[PDB]
């Protein structure tokens, strides 16, 4: 029911840099061929975020609990479906209504209930020897669900639950915001084809859902899934493998961003007005290519 | 360009379009916003004329 | 017999205090120029007038068709609700939301809509309608307000500062009371923290008061945070229970399909006609647009912060709006001392 | 067609909604 | 804050200062005036009445 995972080699959290990422659609007004400025929470450009690996190779598996603020950006580079869902809570002891958004092999379950989380919640697929097929088996998350208010179940889909190689074939960008008790989730998918590091380019995230949870979120954890084989040493709590995916978590900050709209009505260029005096001058003059000369700022 | 961009400023209002304010609030409540917008536009026009 | 019309008349008063000369400044451009110059003597020259504004002919109101009606018998006339600390939340969508049904139903006591007029609830469209129903005391009615004092507005319910929604409250002394003491409704009293706007809490833990650690003991300085009520049909008017329902909705934001009883009529373009879309009213000419919108937007603006493109909530098409007031009008006159023959010029 | 020389011609040559003139005409700005 | 958990009042009106901002301010010359009136005279105790 509630057990702890062992036999792992922890690594120091590496630091990487983001190349223009963390821009969504804060407004619902169509704008094209016009430069608009607004004050919202966005990811700082050319900053420094963390990178957690997950290569089986000792292996590498981490599942920490990070404090929630006013906007969390999640960039998941996956190729065999490793990162499953999310759990948002405050105390996590059957005392405060916690949110659980899990992506099961059949449906997607979004439940706002006072769950009793164990010391290490996760999921676990098993590989049979008599029949070469994968199927979800272990579900070591919550022990019981007492009071429940919001429960949503998605439509059945198709999932092979089979691990495949061939570099990162999927990139999922998520943005979670908490405004007046409402949880705004922005989601975007991209069929990438990179080896590692951070995907370059620009991507404007679209509004996915707005759940009326009506609760306070201070901490969040990423519920993941392991894969066990038919020749696991010992019991089913130490012979599991790592995986093949990566995830970057970033905290959004209320910074002034200057947007450049094209003829398609989509955001194609973003400039952080609070990063450098040249960027401040560009945001004040509403331009992107300043010539030669002196200028007065703040 | 400045005269064109000054039309987007609300001058302390909820929106720049008067029809957006007259559709949700009664004239007795939007009269102050209309007067503020008129005063701002008049000040901008006076500055441009100077 | 003649019918009078509201016209702008210019009157001339002499030294006797009686009317001597009257000019109808709403028929000829010469009279308009005379009223503008505020003098009967007009010199030879040219003067600009008002722009060519096409008068509207039709007024269409495009709204999505609704085939359902929101239930009002279990919201404003229910027989069993919940407490204030655990208010019942309901989602209202895909139905006709009306406000005139509150006059021929139950007898309500208080009804106030903050952020929106109480006469445009049927003309405007609602987005994400959330109904929060609870029961409080008669003396705690004034505490339920966006920004007030009291323990109910701090440890139980909480309203945002810029709240744009309606709040109704009606007495129910013969529904949530009994002669043997009613203890079915509880309210939070002891808490060491406030509450964010639109937040629910159902914590039943022991509150730690003072410098004495409680941790489950139920004794001195360890009172229960949830205190019961005392509704009974024997006290005064200040102790009777009151059912309060708060309806929260967004005005002009996400393309919702709720709205009210208004539906779609006809669609006419290439003419200066009035158009109503999701409550937003405008006057202009509709033209077949070419730039599509986004699957989360409804209206469109530009550098002037004006509605330039609208989305039809029927065929999911985009239509551009153009102002039907175009053209500069000028009047050329040779002077009143010469003759009377003005010339009209369009630039 | 005019009465300009080479230097004069050189000096002369050296000097909805989305459109600038159409958007300015909707607010009364005329040239 | 110790007046809500021990007694129940019918009207609490603070003119010149919001009740939600009475925790970070300082009071000078606190004068308390207590009296007893009727139920219809409660509206007569306000700045600028008849």
């Amino acid at each position: 029911q509630c057990v702890n995972l062992t036999t792992r080699t922890q690594l120091p959290p590496a630091y990487t840099n983001s190349f223009t990422r963390g821009v969504y659609y804060p407004d619902k007004v169509f704008r094209s061929s016009v430069l608009h400025s607004t004050q919202d929470l966005f990811l700082p450009f050319f900053s420094n975020v963390t990178w957690f690996h997950a290569i089986h190779v000792t292996k590498r598996f981490d599942n920490p609990v990070l404090p929630f603020n006013d906007g969390v950006y999640f960039a998941s580079t996956e190729k065999s479906n490793i990162i499953r869902g999310w759990i948002f809570g405050t105390t996590l002891d059957s005392k405060t209504q916690s949110l659980l958004i899990v992506n099961n092999a059949t449906n997607v379950v979004i439940k706002v209930c006072e769950f009793q989380f164990c010391n290490d919640p996760f999921l676990g697929v098993y590989y049979h020897k008599n029949n070469k097929s994968w199927m979800e088996s272990e579900f070591r998350v919550y022990s019981s669900a007492n009071n429940c208010t919001f429960e949503y179940v998605s439509q059945p889909f198709l999932m092979d639950l089979e691990g495949k190689q061939g570099n990162f074939k999927n990139l999922r960008e998520f943005v979670f915001k908490n405004i007046d008790g409402y949880f705004k989730i922005y989601s975007k998918h991209t069929p990438i084809n990179l080896v590692r590091d951070l995907p370059q380019g620009f991507s404007a995230l679209e509004p996915l859902v707005d759940l009326p949870i009506g609760i306070n979120i201070t901490r969040f954890q990423t519920l993941l899934a392991l894969h066990r084989s038919y020749l696991t040493p010992g019991d089913s709590s130490s012979g599991w493998t790592a995986g093949a995916a990566a995830y970057y978590v970033g905290y959004l900050q209320p910074r002034t961003f200057l947007l450049k709209y094209n003829e398609n009505g989509t955001i194609t260029d973003a400039v952080d007005c609070a990063l450098d005096p040249l960027s401040e001058t560009k945001c004040t003059l509403k331009s992107f290519t300043v010539e030669k000369g002196i200028y007065q700022t703040s | 360009n400045t005269l064109v961009k000054q039309l987007s400023s609300n001058f302390g209002a909820i929106s720049s379009v008067l029809n957006d304010i007259l559709s949700r609030l009664d004239p007795p409540e939007a009269e102050v916003q209309i007067d503020r917008l008129i005063t701002g536009r008049l000040q901008s026009l006076q500055t441009y004329v100077t | 017999v003649g019918y009078l019309q509201p016209r702008t008349f210019l009157l001339k008063y002499n030294e006797n205090g009686t009317i001597t000369d009257a000019v109808d400044c709403a028929l000829d451009p010469l009279s308009e120029t005379k009223c503008t110059l505020k003098s009967f003597t007009v010199e030879k020259g040219i003067y600009q007038t008002s722009n060519f504004r096409v008068q509207p002919t039709e007024s269409i109101v495009r709204f999505p068709n609704i085939t359902n009606l929101c239930p009002f018998g279990e919201v404003f006339n229910a027989t069993r609700f919940a407490s204030v600390y655990a208010w019942n939340r309901k989602r209202i969508s895909n139905c006709v939301a009306d406000y005139s049904v509150l006059y021929n139903s139950a007898s309500f006591s208080t009804f106030k809509c903050y952020g929106v007029s109480p006469t445009k609830l049927n003309d405007l469209c609602f987005t994400n309608v959330y109904a929060d129903s609870f029961v409080i005391r008669g003396d705690e009615v004034r505490q339920i307000a966006p920004g007030q004092t009291g323990k109910i507005a701090d440890y139980n319910y909480k309203l945002p500062d810029d709240f744009t929604g309606c709040v109704i409250a009606w007495n129910s002394n013969n529904l949530d009371s009994k002669v043997g003491g009613n203890y079915n409704y509880l309210y939070r009293l002891f808490r060491k923290s406030n509450l964010k706007p639109f937040e629910r809490d159902i914590s039943t833990e022991i509150y730690q008061a003072g410098s004495t650690p409680c941790n489950g003991v139920e004794g001195f300085n360890c009172y229960f945070p949830l205190q019961s009520y005392g509704f009974q049909p024997t006290n005064g008017v200040g102790y009777q229970p009151y059912r309060v329902v708060v309806l929260s909705f967004e005005l002009l934001h996400a393309p919702a399909t709720v709205c009210g009883p208004k539906k779609s009529t006809n669609l006419v373009k290439n003419k200066c006609v009035n158009f109503n879309f999701n409550g937003l009213t405008g006057t202009g000419v509709l033209t077949e647009s070419n730039k599509k919108f986004l699957p989360f937007q409804q209206f469109g603006r530009d550098i002037a912060d004006t509605t330039d493109a609208v989305r039809d909530p029927q065929t999911l098409e985009i239509l551009d709006i153009t102002p039907c007031s175009f053209g500069g009008v000028s009047v050329i006159t040779p002077g009143t001392n010469t003759s009377n023959q003005v010339a009209v010029l369009y630039q | 067609p005019s009465k300009r020389s080479f230097i004069e011609d050189l000096l002369f040559n050296k000097v909805a909604a989305r459109d600038l003139i159409c958007a300015q005409k909707f607010n009364g700005l005329t040239v």
